[PDB]
């Protein structure tokens, strides 16, 4: 029912210069902290207003942390080219995302932490999170020092624990955010493509959270479907098309589940 | 909050 | 190394008004690496106060960005998105469509 | 072996001095850190290191400076000592900021105005009381180590040429000849009890060594009295019927 | 901070000891148990980062988060237990802060006290007095003069004899000292033999 999720990239830049390191903390769909090794700040910054009241030794204490990572990380960019053999000219990244999900009594549900090399998975916390999946054989070497160093022990502490107390935290003090559900705002335009073809659009704007389903009912997998947008200012956007074959032979119908909604909605043109 | 751990491949 | 190319979405915040204060948005995303090259333009021309969302990414590790200024539509002006990524042998145009 | 060690292991220092304590480790271990420990304040953090190449500062990190270029070394350095410097200081790391910190064995270092202040102990070893002899049927031998600036001393027992533990107990600190005296001398006292019959044995002899910490050869001095480097101290005293 | 009491604390050989330790910060993710002797360096007993109880061997360690503690539970105590117990929390990113350190002493039964005041020569014109014989709950205090110098208190142990003594000392340069004014700062048993 609700998620605290932290996004990591580290990028090098040969030849530009030193590289950068980005880090970013949602719960569910809302930002709430971020760090940029190219800002001026070298602080972990609030990107919410429910976060702000956050003391010092907080704030203190995340930048200390980011700023750990910020330099680690270019130890693993320069240990990984030296595992795949990759020359010092190119820019390369390295991903990593962790966090938790609590039911909605807000209970531990599941734990994740994952690394990605250059985009592709390279390691990642089992379900159970006390063992590693490795990507490929160079990914193997790095699972066994986790492994000795019993990582995962410590790891499965945070997830299960701190993490989740501090999304309890999270979700009591910005409750009027995180815990409101905006219902879609729903309609359906048409536009003549050909004299005898045309195209429905079904619409859906101002929604939280993102988790939305839109599918088109004649009574069909053969639509267009963009990504779920941000409006900007905390709601969501998507639409569904149907390239329908007549003019008028146009009997469908899109279908709208979301949690803001008790039922799921029915448009028709 | 973030885990109060270093991680890398070391 | 494998990449993906950019997923570009020009749109208003709001149900665009002529005449009525509103934001222009563009929408990178499923891209990677995460290097990225966007401008907002208004009748061709580079619009100068653009700001942009914290890099953040997807599941599938696909950076995505949020590119937004304020504006006010009107009849006749044209509001585009200008995007450039390793991906593109020269930057992408993507018009608002303010029907779409 | 790979543990973390520290140097010196003790150090007297002039005021306005500078010096460097070294401390590195071959564990591999990324994040290491630099405490000071003073009577009623615990260990207080003076500087730390999260990951080689940064450092960070502590709790009272005013006066030292730290330095990571390599993830062995971490080296504190104090530019300009002043008195209120002289503390032991510890060294420790640990394989990654958030995970068990291990230490090394310490330095003890005193700031001294003027080396002229710093003394050597006088060591004297009391004989055992006829009283406590035929009341208890036992035997107590004190040494008192006297006059001592600063305190870095130990004391050992030595029995017939053999150093010894049991019925041996020491203060474990020394105390202050002249409280109100900032840079008062120190006293230190030690026990060995034996059996009356024991210390009755004019074969048996009894000697009470103390190690004194004081300047080092590169230390100049131009005084009258005899340099008080480091040096051993000892008293003596045999069985007796 | 990070808060534990001074101490002393006092524990018979053979009980059970408890120490406890508070901490401000509710961001704090792991707990470490330090011992350490005096003159030596503190050694790692036990660490902790979920709530809950951890035992090792005599060693109890206990820890929740939402009431800001973490206790130690020493078990059948020994002599070698005695020593500063240290705590210590990390606040975030390598801020690994201590608290004051509780001194603990184990405090053995004298099997017959037989409390008594001695008056020792030097092998060589000076003296010292020797308190010793009392039991483990005798308090030497420090005298009002300020040329006067008592130790405090120290436990030998003659191993073969099976046998352990506490004892102080006591001198000063003045020569108006007599061993039976030396100790009349500290509340002495009523039965001190004076020889």
């Amino acid at each position: 029912s609700h998620s605290m999720r932290y996004f990591f990239t580290s990028v090098s830049r040969p030849g530009r210069g030193e590289p950068r390191f980005i880090a970013v903390g949602y719960v569910d769909d809302t930002q709430f902290v971020r760090f940029d090794s190219d800002a001026a700040s070298q602080r972990m910054e609030p990107r919410a207003p429910w976060i702000e009241q956050e003391g010092p030794e907080y704030w203190d204490g995340e930048t200390r942390k980011v700023k750990a990572h910020s330099q680690t990380h270019r130890v693993d960019l320069g240990t990984l080219r030296g595992y795949y053999n990759q020359s010092e000219a190119g820019s390369h990244t390295v991903q990593r995302m962790y966090g938790c999900d609590v039911g909605s009594d807000w209970r531990f549900l599941r734990g994740y932490h994952q690394y990605a090399y250059d985009g592709k998975d390279y390691i990642a916390l089992k379900e159970d999170l006390r063992s590693w999946t490795a990507a490929d054989m160079a990914a193997q070497t790095t699972k066994h020092k986790w492994e000795a160093a019993h990582v995962a022990e410590q790891l499965r502490a945070y997830l299960e624990g701190t993490c989740v107390e501090w999304l309890r935290r999270y979700l009591e003090n910005g409750k009027e955010t995180l815990q409101r559900t905006d219902a879609p705002k729903t309609h359906m335009t048409h536009h003549a493509v050909s004299d005898h073809e045309a195209t429905l659009r079904c619409w859906a704007l101002s929604f939280y959270p993102a988790e939305i389903t839109l599918t088109w009912q004649r009574d069909t997998q053969d639509t267009e479907l963009v990504e779920t947008r941000p409006a900007g200012d905390g709601t969501f956007q998507k639409w569904a098309a149907v390239v329908v074959p007549s003019g008028q032979e146009q009997r469908y119908t899109c279908h709208v589940q979301h949690e803001g909604l008790p039922k799921p909605l029915t448009l028709r043109w | 909050m973030m885990w109060d751990r270093g991680l890398g491949m070391m | 190394m494998i990449q993906r190319t950019p997923k570009i979405q020009v749109y208003s915040r709001h149900p665009a008004e002529n005449g009525k204060s509103n934001f222009l948005n563009c929408y990178v995303s499923g891209f990677h690496p995460s290097d990225i090259e966007v401008d907002l333009l208004k009748n061709g021309e580079r619009i100068e106060k653009v700001e942009h969302s914290d890099l953040s990414f997807s599941k599938d590790w696909s950076f995505y960005l949020l590119y937004y200024t304020e504006f006010t539509p009107t009849e006749k002006d044209e509001y585009a998105c200008r995007v450039n990524h390793v991906t593109l042998s020269q930057p992408k145009i993507v018009k608002w469509d303010r029907d779409m | 072996i790979a543990g973390i060690t520290q140097a010196p292991t003790s150090q007297i220092l002039a005021a306005g001095r500078r010096m460097t304590l070294r401390c590195t480790q071959d564990m591999r271990h990324n994040a290491m850190y630099w405490y000071r420990q003073d009577l009623g304040l615990g260990l207080r953090l003076i500087h730390y290191s999260n990951t080689a190449g940064t450092t960070g500062k502590g709790e009272v990190p005013d006066g030292y400076s730290v330095s990571r270029a390599n993830t062995d070394d971490f080296p504190l350095t104090l530019a300009s000592a002043v008195p209120s410097q002289t503390s032991v200081y510890f060294c420790a790391s640990s394989l990654s900021f958030g995970t068990e910190a291990f230490f090394g064995q310490g330095t003890r270092l005193t700031v001294v105005e003027d080396l002229n202040k710093v003394f050597p102990p006088e060591v004297a070893v009391f004989e055992p009381s006829e009283a406590e002899i035929s009341h208890t049927q036992k035997a107590t031998l004190v040494c008192l180590a006297t006059g001592f600036y600063p305190d870095h001393v130990e004391l050992s027992w030595w029995v017939n040429g053999k150093e010894v533990h049991s019925g041996v107990c020491t203060d474990p600190q020394p105390l202050k000849e002249q409280p109100a005296l900032n840079d008062s001398r120190y006293a230190l006292s030690s026990r060995l009890r034996v059996s009356a019959t024991f210390w009755q044995d004019p074969r048996n002899h009894f000697r009470c060594q103390v190690q004194f910490y004081g300047l080092s050869e590169n230390d100049e001095w131009t005084q009258d009295r005899a340099k008080p480097v480091t040096q051993i101290v000892s008293a003596e005293a045999w069985g007796r019927a | 901070e990070v808060e534990q009491n001074s101490g002393p604390l006092s524990v018979p050989e053979g009980a059970i000891a408890s120490l406890n330790c508070t901490y401000s910060d509710r961001g704090s993710q792991s707990f470490f148990w330090y011992r350490q002797y005096s003159g030596k360096s503190p050694e790692l007993i036990m660490f902790i980062y979920s709530n809950g109880d951890k035992e090792d061997g005599r060693f109890t360690a206990q820890l929740n988060k939402a009431s800001q503690y973490v206790s130690l539970l020493i078990r059948d105590s020994q002599p070698s237990d005695s020593a500063t117990y240290l705590c210590a929390v990390n606040f975030g990113g390598g801020k690994l802060i201590f608290g004051q350190g509780t001194e603990l002493s184990v405090k053995p039964n004298i099997q017959n006290p037989d409390p008594a005041v001695y008056q020792l020569r030097d092998s060589k014109d000076k003296s010292v007095c020797l308190f010793t014989d009392f039991d483990s709950q005798t308090n030497v205090s420090q005298s009002k003069d300020s040329d006067v110098y008592i130790t405090d208190k120290c436990v030998l142990d003659m191993r073969s004899m099976d046998f352990k003594s506490n004892s102080a000392v006591a001198w000063s340069n003045k020569s108006d000292f007599a061993c039976a004014n030396a100790f009349n700062n500290s509340i002495i048993p009523e039965d001190t033999f004076f020889p």
